């Protein structure tokens, strides 16, 4: 019952699904934020690769834009990683296509720099509205 | 850690 945030972060990173849910039936906040970075569940979910727990957490009302210290958003994450469903399901969200980490990069630019170039044309054509 | 990510690796890597 106790530090479920800090829990819920773990289970987000780890792709405990069932974990995810039990702890946000007991409680915890789905924008949780890590005391020293300011990453969520979400970010964690995104760049792992965890669909399910994307999902769960952006239906419990995760913040699709949160930044962490690095100015990271949760698409910037999946787009470096090169995850295109939960791209596609992020942008959905309302994912922001133009956003800047701390050194000016948009997730495009993330994509580009991982050899992603499915993700950065998803990215592209999404910035033209 | 093969993902370009930039100083944040220090705490998503991970690959
Ligand atoms: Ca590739």
């Amino acid at each position: 019952g106790s530090d479920l945030g800090k829990k819920l972060l773990e289970a987000a990173r780890a792709g405990q699904d069932d974990e995810v849910r039990i702890l946000m039936a007991n409680g915890a906040d789905v924008n949780a934020s890590d005391a020293d970075v300011g990453a969520t569940p979400l970010h964690l979910a995104a760049w792992a690769g965890h669909l399910e727990i994307v999902e769960v957490l952006l239906k419990t009302g995760a913040d699709v834009n949160a930044v962490d210290i690095w100015g990271l958003t949760p698409l910037h994450l999946a787009a470096a990683v090169g995850h295109l469903e939960i791209v596609e399901v992020l942008l959905k969200h309302g994912a922001d296509v133009n956003a800047q980490d701390k050194f000016g990069k948009t997730p495009f630019d993330l994509a580009i720099d991982n050899g992603n170039e499915d993700i950065a044309e998803v990215l592209q054509k999404a910035a033209k509205l | 850690k093969s993902i370009r990510i930039g100083p944040g690796q220090a705490f998503y890597a991970x690959p």
